[PDB]
């Protein structure tokens, strides 16, 4: 029975219709996951195939891929692998198992974030706010210890300790790392996640439109051209009477 | 018919049920719909088909495959949404086809109606199962609800639940049974489609004016075919426009959440178009009451032709009833938004209000009105 | 329309980014001398290794003594052997000849 | 029988028409048609719109009516007792 | 045989004998002192008892 | 037609294409087949359907499900075999329908033939995919062969392999693509079925005697309907008799062996009915040669109506050709057993023998014969 | 290129049409699997549901089931469990894995025997012979060490060491255990395996037959009854001519 | 037209028949029909059977012809050399 707050709508690089994603921040925001969210929340669904779309050179992310993986491979010739090899591989999960996952976070179940944007209502500003907002417990409230008070959380208490502060990290660029920037630099990343085709798919939009304005007036011409006769009728009642 | 390519194969003689089908002069775009309907049906058939290829129903695995579908499959993403994004459009294509029905009251054609009736009833049930396929949470519970709604039958209700289930749960059988049905089914509908057309070609088309037009008719092949050509593609636009720019707009159902049998979402509503029917379910406190309320609620359509009392057909010459006609329209549109909301009291009463309002509109007012006009009009 | 349009439906069938990962990049492996065995499958398993991916047979061919260098193997191998071999059909007699086994 | 032949009996009607090439696809389309908008747009609008307006009120009406009902607990009972 | 065949049809879709095998395997029921919580496997939702 | 329940719904007027269909007097049981055919088609439809429910195609899992099917599913075992054990019977129902064709040479009806042609060609291809479903080894390699047989096209052949494959292997796509096709397909056949009937009801039936019977005809509803009633159920017996006592008799394909992509069985032959076609594949040393040999081999049927040279129709009055007719029969039946054997020279030559023998029988002898009889018979 | 021998057809308890299975030997032959074949070859497909069909009392095989099973159960609340509980469970596989399986038998791959009867040509006498036959290497032959010469094997050499000798075991009955008996007592068991319904399914056979002889003459009567008129025709050409 | 009406023209044929109840479903079925077996059974059997007999020979003929060809290696070459 919390008043459900809604995030103010922010402009974005992608916000507008034809507005695209910018990979520069996407590259950075990856590192964040490479740094932070690999703690608990996973993303299982994307191969290392990102390469050039996130601008990664074939070698760049391949060699980047190489370090990520590396587990066993010697069980009586039955294996998996160390050192992924190709890009098809996915991320190691920080937990093998919800049992292993939840207990580690002590009753909390970190969700997989792959599509989570499309899950939660209200787009990215949901999280960016949820990133931003942490408030001082009001007078007359208490929390479960792990739960940390943000009105953005639905029950407004979350076991997630605020990860982001100004310069949690250093970006790949060397850009000065800032709580908001570090936060805002990621907000493009998952927005990309659920829809890799996003950038590409918009092409058809402009493609179809100019294609579209073509034919309709054309059709609209033809139709009338036929109907030109019917609406041109005359009638004459000239009875022999 | 000397050397006419119509009779040379006997087959094309049948094809003369179209070319030379006579046709009425004045016709709203509102008569595009009948032909417009079949359009969606076709375009669908392909989409779910090629989609059917890479997808598989296996209770553990199935949903996972879908992820694979929009991502690693050639153009997998455009396709999923297509089959989906046609669906609601198709339904809006539906009611309109109905819509023309009463506004000109063409239901004078008798069993044809009843055909048009049954034809529909299957269709909605279809995608219902179709909606299970994505295996989302909302799917899961939504599935879980309605069967649990069924059981209330006084004596025999019980087994039929776990009979359709095939167990105590929502598990494999419940699913993969349907992946047959949600698939096998629509064809028979197509088979049915032609039948619904046949009867119409007993009598020929109806008009706007409730006036037999027989004095004037038109060869179909040149003309309405054209207006079709226009009317057809127009659909595609929004259909293709929604899909790309704002795909998830009508994708209001949010769950790609792998369905947790234990966990329950904060909210369960069926997808957009059920909801008024679903809303009316809430109304009756008697759980059984709402059932005979809900299912019957649409069955009223069968009952309309019984209540035509007037001496002239098309509404457009009876102004009074026309009010009711619209009056009913929003009343439908009303129940939506109420249905579009949870079970708090201010809505509840409001919801409780329009229910009995609803029937009165159709069941009494409409038959009541025309009588007086006759007297008013000296009939 | 159709030229883009029909392509899309069609191309779905065509191939997938999954097995697109095949066409060995690895290969890499391994054996020593005889073994053979020396197969796997992977419908294929550049090579690379080096280079190679010409072939010898299916299932860890891997080359003709890898042109005297490595192979696995490197001909001889166990019954019958690597290329000639024979080890032709169940398992005799035509081997990998041909002539020079390359 | 043959769909057109036996339709009906009609007497002493006459029809007049041209080739479509004889004329244009826009015989004063703008000028002539734009007035027609009103006579149809006024015709039904008497009969149709108002019911929706009532709805739209209810939309805000009940929402507002809803809103207070929950949104503020220190309303009927303020946080005093 | 109509009563054979029509029947032999229907009873197919009805129930998997293995699905039936999975109703309430939990028998237990003691194992647990008074107030002392044991656990068991219900119809497939968890049960604290 | 006063108050006749035929015209009251317009629909049942169509139903008078049957009741009052006139019919020939003297008719062999050999005319039961046409109606007999559709019988199998129906009974099938249900079987694979309810079977489709518990089964799933997933390359890893799928076959496993089948084990579950005949074992733990209610009456799962009777059902699998049914759908299967109909299949071959249906084919033997097939050729007979053809069989009547030439023995009375009714192919005089022209495009009707061509219809009956295409109608078949699909059907065999159907179960071909159907046979993949069990995912046995013999399925797997048998599947693996024929596509690998396709590739020999000089320029474009390559891609089409991995195009139909959807990869370099026999894997998922190859399978689960088909589980659509092997399923979706037969309906359209049923749709096609009626068409093949229509044409026949242009001219009415043919006879034994090659003599227009128009002097005498019979109302169909009373009589042949009865002989149907008999002729229909008779099938079921052996059909139900084989299935229970000696299920695997025709279950000669032995592989419930989970298909090993690496491992190859000691022997690969397609199932029983292909084999003569498959046999003829072996004959040509040219791999391409056998292709234009194999596929064309059946296409000859299209070409028969071109070669009718006689002045009287039904064979039963031309004794000489009748020999060829039978002479051809065993020749078919011959290629079976040769095809039923490995590739080993005494058979090889023998197999190599009947090939060119085969065409000569049909292609030359048959047209050659009748000419002389005319002269012999003073025509 | 071995001459392929074929087993002489033996009579059986089930051999004839209506000939049923006898569970007494089936019960025994189970123990054999419970003793022998659990070594390598598995059967994965049958639950403990056998109970009363193999005559096992509900408790009898349940308590019998209880002993058979399986490992662990303590991995952070996730996994399987000890002591099967219900009958749905299957047998533990002596090998986790073909890798584990084959190497253990050193290049040999023991097959799962569930349906294997229906796999091999020639019914049971195939195996019973294959059980029976072991011969003395002919002069002019040698073998792979593990391979043991029987003409029944297709290459006529098998890594399976002959398991069955007279009194390998003691039957449940206490019947004196005999190589042939021990062999022949099993041959009914797998024959049952691929077709549990076997015994039951035959019922319909006799059911349908007497049902069948009913209707055909009946039909055969009716048909003729109609045709009685047609074949009764007469014709008279009485031209005014 | 109407299927039976316009079929053909026929003149001065006469037909004679009874109710089916007037007679039996076995008017000397055995006695009368059993001879008929032959005249049909003999009619075609002249024209039809023999080709198969040739086949059946080939069946055994080639098999036998096959059999030696492999079955015994110490045949053409005995195991001497
Ligand atoms: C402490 C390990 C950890 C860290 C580091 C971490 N997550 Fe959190 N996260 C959790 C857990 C556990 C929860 C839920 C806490 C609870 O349930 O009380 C959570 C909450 C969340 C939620 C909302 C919970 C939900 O159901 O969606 C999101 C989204 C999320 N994390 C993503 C992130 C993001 C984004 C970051 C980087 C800012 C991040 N995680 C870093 C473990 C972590
Ligand atoms: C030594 C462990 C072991 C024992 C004990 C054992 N099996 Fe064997 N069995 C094998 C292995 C390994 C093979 C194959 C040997 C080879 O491939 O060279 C084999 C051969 C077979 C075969 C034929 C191989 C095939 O492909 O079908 C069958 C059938 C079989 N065993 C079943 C049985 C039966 C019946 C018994 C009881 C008489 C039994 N196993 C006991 C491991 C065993
Ligand atoms: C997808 C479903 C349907 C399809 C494909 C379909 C198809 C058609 C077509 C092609 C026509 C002729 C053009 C027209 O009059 O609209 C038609 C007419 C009609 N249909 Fe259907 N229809 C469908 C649904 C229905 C339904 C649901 C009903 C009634 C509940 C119905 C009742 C009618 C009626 C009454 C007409 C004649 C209407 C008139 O005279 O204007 N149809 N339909
Ligand atoms: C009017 C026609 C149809 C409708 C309304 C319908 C209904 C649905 C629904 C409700 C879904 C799930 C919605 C979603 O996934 O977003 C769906 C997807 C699907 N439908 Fe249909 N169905 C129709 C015809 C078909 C046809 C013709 C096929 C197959 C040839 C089919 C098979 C499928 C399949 C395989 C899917 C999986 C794709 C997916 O779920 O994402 N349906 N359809
Ligand atoms: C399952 C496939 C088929 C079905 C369901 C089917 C159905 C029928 C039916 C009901 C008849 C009328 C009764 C009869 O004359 O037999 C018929 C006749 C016929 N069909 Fe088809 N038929 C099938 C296959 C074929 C094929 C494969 C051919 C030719 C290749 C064919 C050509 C004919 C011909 C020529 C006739 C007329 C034969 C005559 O006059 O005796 N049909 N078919
Ligand atoms: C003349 C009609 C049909 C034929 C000849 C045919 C062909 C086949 C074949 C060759 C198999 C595998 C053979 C076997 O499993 O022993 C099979 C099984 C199957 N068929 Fe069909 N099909 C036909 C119609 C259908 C229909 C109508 C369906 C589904 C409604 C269907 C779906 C299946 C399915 C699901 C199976 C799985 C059962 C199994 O493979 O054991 N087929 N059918
Ligand atoms: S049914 Fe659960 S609350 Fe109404």
């Amino acid at each position: 029975s919390d008043l459900e707050l809604h995030p103010p709508s922010y402009p974005w690089s992608h916000r507008g219709l034809l507005s695209s994603l910018d990979h520069t921040s996407i590259r950075r925001g990856f590192q964040v996951y490479k740094q932070v969210c690999s703690s608990c929340h996973s993303m299982d669904y994307v191969a290392y195939r990102h390469l050039v779309g996130v601008c990664y050179t074939e070698d760049e992310a391949k060699a980047l891929a190489e370090e990520v993986e590396v587990q066993d491979g010697p069980n009586e010739d039955g294996e998996m692998f160390m050192r992924p090899g190709k890009l098809s591989d996915y991320f190691p999960k920080p937990y093998p198992n919800p049992e292993a996952a939840r207990a580690a976070n002590n009753g909390a179940l970190p969700p997989d974030l792959s599509y989570i944007v499309r899950a939660r209502h209200g787009g990215e500003d949901y999280v960016f706010s949820l990133l931003t907002g942490y408030c001082e417990p009001p007078t007359g409230v208490s929390l479960r210890e792990g739960l940390y008070f943000n009105p953005y959380f639905p029950g407004q208490a979350i076991g997630m300790a605020p990860p982001i502060y100004n310069e949690v990290l250093e970006f790949d660029d060397g850009t000065p790392a800032t709580m908001s920037q570090v936060a805002k630099d990621v907000c493009t990343f998952l927005r990309w996640a659920a829809e890799p085709e996003h950038d590409h798919r918009k092409r058809m939009g402009l493609k179809m439109l100019l294609m579209m304005g073509l034919l309709l007036p054309l059709v609209y011409a033809m139709k009338r051209h036929k109907w030109s006769v019917l609406k041109s009728r005359k009638l004459a009642y000239r009875p022999p009477k | 018919m000397t050397n006419i390519r119509k009779s040379h194969p006997l087959m094309k003689i049948v094809n003369n049920a179209f070319i030379d089908l006579p046709a009425p002069s004045n016709i709203s775009s509102w008569w595009n719909f009948g032909s417009l309907l079949g359009i969606c049906l076709i375009l669908q058939i392909l989409t779910g088909l090629f989609l059917a290829m890479h997808y598989t129903s296996d209770t553990t695995t199935a949903f996972s495959s879908v992820t694979h579908i929009c991502r690693d499959v050639n153009y997998g993403w455009i396709i999923r949404y297509m089959h989906a994004n046609g669906a609601s459009m198709f339904f809006i294509c539906l009611y309109m086809h109905v819509g023309r029905g009463l506004y000109y009251g063409s239901y004078t054609f008798l069993e044809t109606w009843n055909i048009g009736v049954i034809l529909l009833l299957t269709v909605m049930a279809t995608a219902f199962m179709g909606y299970v396929l994505p295996w989302g949470q909302m799917s899961f519970w939504g599935a879980t609800v309605i069967t649990n709604l069924l059981s209330a039958i006084p004596y025999i209700g019980t087994n039929l639940v776990e009979w359709i289930w095939g167990g105590f749960s929502v598990d494999k059988a419940t699913l993969t049974r349907f992946f047959a049905f949600h698939f096998i089914l629509p064809f028979i509908i197509m088979a049915i489609a032609m039948v619904h057309l046949l009867f119409l070609h007993e009598t020929g088309s109806n008009n706007p004016t409730g006036i037999s037009s027989d004095v004037d008719k038109i060869p179909f092949h040149p003309y309405y075919t054209i207006k079709d050509i226009l009317g057809a593609l127009l659909l595609i636009l929004a259909l293709m426009l929604l899909v790309l720019f704002a795909p998830d707009l009508l994708g209001d159902p949010d769950n790609y959440t792998p369905a947790n049998p234990l966990n329950t979402p904060p909210h369960i509503k069926p997808e957009w178009y059920f909801l008024f029917a679903y809303a009316i379910l809430r109304s009756i406190p008697n759980k059984l009451g709402g059932v005979l309320a809900l299912a019957f609620s649409i069955l009223i359509l069968a009952l309309i032709p019984l209540l035509h009392t007037s001496k002239q057909r098309s509404m457009m010459f009876r102004p009074l009833s026309q009010c009711l006609f619209w009056a009913l329209v929003a009343d439908l549109l009303t129940l939506t938004w109420i249905g579009g909301q949870p079970v708090e009291h201010p809505y509840i009463t409001i919801g409780q209000l329009a229910s009995v309002l609803y029937f009165l509109l159709i069941l009494v007012l409409m038959p009541t009105a025309g009588t007086i006009e006759n007297k008013l009009l000296k009939w | 329309a159709a030229k883009n349009v029909v392509s899309q439906f069609v191309s779905s069938m065509s191939a997938s980014a999954d097995v697109l990962a095949m066409s060995k990049i690895e290969i890499k492996l391994s054996d020593i001398p005889e073994g053979k065995n020396m197969a796997f499958k992977w419908r294929g398993k550049d090579q690379e290794a080096a280079v190679e991916v010409s072939q010898l047979r299916d299932p860890q061919h891997d080359l003709e003594r890898v042109k005297k260098p490595e192979w696995v193997i490197l001909i001889g191998v166990c019954t019958h052997l690597g290329c000639v071999p024979i080890a032709n059909a169940g398992d005799f007699g035509g081997y990998y000849c041909p002539c020079h086994g390359s | 029988g043959r769909q057109f032949g036996h339709l009906t009996r009609v007497r002493h009607v006459i029809t007049y028409s041209l080739s479509p090439f004889e004329q244009r696809a826009f015989p004063h389309y703008f000028s002539k048609g734009i007035p027609n908008v009103l006579r149809r747009t006024r015709a039904c609008i008497l009969r149709v719109a108002p019911p929706f307006v009532a709805f739209y009120l209810v939309y805000t009406w009940g929402t507002q009516e809803f809103e207070k009902s929950k949104r503020k607990n220190p309303a009927a009972y303020e946080n005093d007792r | 045989a109509a009563k054979n065949v029509v029947s032999q049809f229907v009873s197919s879709m009805s129930a998997s004998a293995d699905v039936l095998a999975m109703s309430k395997i939990e028998i237990k029921l003691s194992d647990i002192p008074e107030g002392k919580n044991m656990a068991f496997k219900w119809r497939g939702k968890p049960l604290f008892v």
